[PDB]
């Protein structure tokens, strides 16, 4: 996801974990996991210039 | 990101210099001398509903006139390849950031007089390296080509596809409910003013939608009672804020979408432009899209003036060059009055009037122009308003093709 931009989330850090499920996925094998391996990184955070 | 253009500079009417002074070189509503990202600045604060306009800029369009005339003489280094000056006058970088008096350490080459000079920005090579910051050159070249190209007033692109309007798009113009038209061309030119943007963008298909559908109310085909998507345009009575025309949505029944896909250039035919602001907004506003977009295809030469005949990268007359129609302010009002009645939101009797109001409205500007014209005239040496016949301010173009148009447009 390098090269992408995102929020912030200055009031609870915590939620920028649950913003964007996908960037920074372990490559553990399991469900979830396997899951999140198939997300594309073009639609994390904003879309525009 | 578009990362070309081209354009053409003004044209001498009969003068032998480009028609713009040293003072309006300093006068410029922006940062000091420059011109771009200028177009509005006169007008960003305001007060009231009163046109602005003052002594030796006398008409609302004087300004953006003038600005074209006065980047006709510098826009060199498209042409060129290389930076020049003119009075003793030239830019304080390559970047073309401002303009300032020449320096006397190495004085760029005098730049040599003439008109209609094609442009390429490939010829500059340094602009594709600085793209970043020399992005809003490409939409004011855009914009003074479009106003070159024409003798009575600037040319602009209109088109609407087969699909409904997708769900993006209609996302973004809920934020546009109940701005008039003039905020709307101003936020249209400060967005493709700034930063480059991708020709695909949903900002841009939106600015596309708009400027469709302000056509489409301007003849009276969209309305309260036949909306696009719920979008129209509401407007007041003539007698008072003739021009202040708002974007509104509604719940009521939509136009279905066309046979096939259309698109044509647009024109206004008499003077009347020059002193009527809507003209202007609605003229911008699709300048601006085809400015990030480029043009889609090339203008049909047959009904533009002599210098436009067979410009390289702007006009022809082979297989896909787009037609370009052009009207009369005054016959469009009465379509638009007839098809209010038609559509039964006003009787023949307000029909009637209306068209009585209108009328003596537009007697207004024209007496304005005609007696404006004669205080500056063009030999003066700058060109302030464009010059005009009388029997201009009675032509009737392609007013009823226009029309035509736009019922098969939104049907």
């Amino acid at each position: 996801t390098s090269g992408r931009m995102i929020r912030a989330f200055e009031g609870r850090p915590e939620l920028l974990a649950l913003a964007y499920p996908g960037r920074a996925v372990l490559p553990t094998q399991t469900k979830n996991a396997q899951f999140l391996s198939t997300a594309i990184a073009d639609r994390i955070g904003r879309l525009d210039r | 990101a578009q990362r070309q253009f081209f354009g053409l500079t003004y044209n001498f009417y009969g003068q032998p210099a480009p028609l713009f002074d040293l003072n309006d070189l300093q006068e410029l509503a922006g940062c000091y001398a420059r011109p771009w990202t200028s177009r509005f600045s006169h007008l960003a604060i305001s007060t009231g509903s009163l046109p602005v306009w003052s002594a030796r800029y006398p008409s609302v369009a004087s300004r953006n006139i003038i600005v074209n005339t006065l980047l006709g003489a510098h826009l060199n280094p498209f042409a060129g390849g290389q930076v020049t000056s003119h009075q003793g006058i030239t830019w304080r970088d390559p970047v073309l950031s401002s303009l300032a008096p020449v320096p006397a350490i190495q004085p760029p080459p005098v730049w040599a007089v003439a008109e209609n000079v094609p442009l390429d920005s490939n010829n500059y090579p340094t602009y594709v390296l600085n793209l970043s910051s020399m992005w809003p050159i490409n939409q004011d070249v855009h914009i003074m080509t479009m106003w070159a190209l024409s003798d009575q007033g600037p040319i602009y692109h209109l088109e609407v596809p087969v699909d409904p309007m997708p769900a993006a798009t209609t996302a973004a113009l809920m934020a546009y409910i109940g701005v008039p038209i003039a905020h709307l061309a101003q936020t249209a030119y400060r967005f493709a003013g700034q930063l480059p943007q991708s020709p695909d963008s949903t900002m841009v298909s939106t600015i596309r939608w708009l400027s469709a559908i302000w056509f489409g109310s301007l003849t009276g085909r969209l309305n309260r009672s036949r909306t696009c998507n719920g979008f129209y345009f509401e407007f007041a009575k003539p007698a008072l804020n003739p021009d202040q025309a708002v974007l509104k949505w509604n719940d009521g029944a939509r136009a279905a979408p066309p046979a096939a896909a259309q698109s044509s250039y647009m024109r206004c035919i008499s003077p009347h432009w020059q002193h009527q602001i809507v003209e202007v907004a609605g003229a911008l506003m699709s300048q601006s899209v085809t400015a990030v977009t480029g043009l889609p295809a090339l203008i049909d030469e047959a009904t533009l003036p002599a210098w436009s005949q067979g410009v390289a990268n702007l006009t022809g007359n082979g297989q896909g060059v787009v037609p370009c129609l052009d009207y009369n302010p005054v016959p469009m009002a009465a379509a638009r009055h007839l098809q209010w009645r038609q559509d039964g939101l006003i009787t023949a009797a307000q029909e009637a009037q209306l068209n009585n109001d209108y009328t003596a409205y537009a007697l207004t500007i024209e007496r304005h122009l005609t007696a404006m014209l004669v205080a500056n005239p063009i030999a003066a040496g700058r060109m302030p308003i464009q010059p005009f016949n009388a029997a201009d301010f009675g032509q009737a173009g392609q007013t009823a093709a226009a029309v035509a148009l736009a019922q098969a447009m939104f049907v």
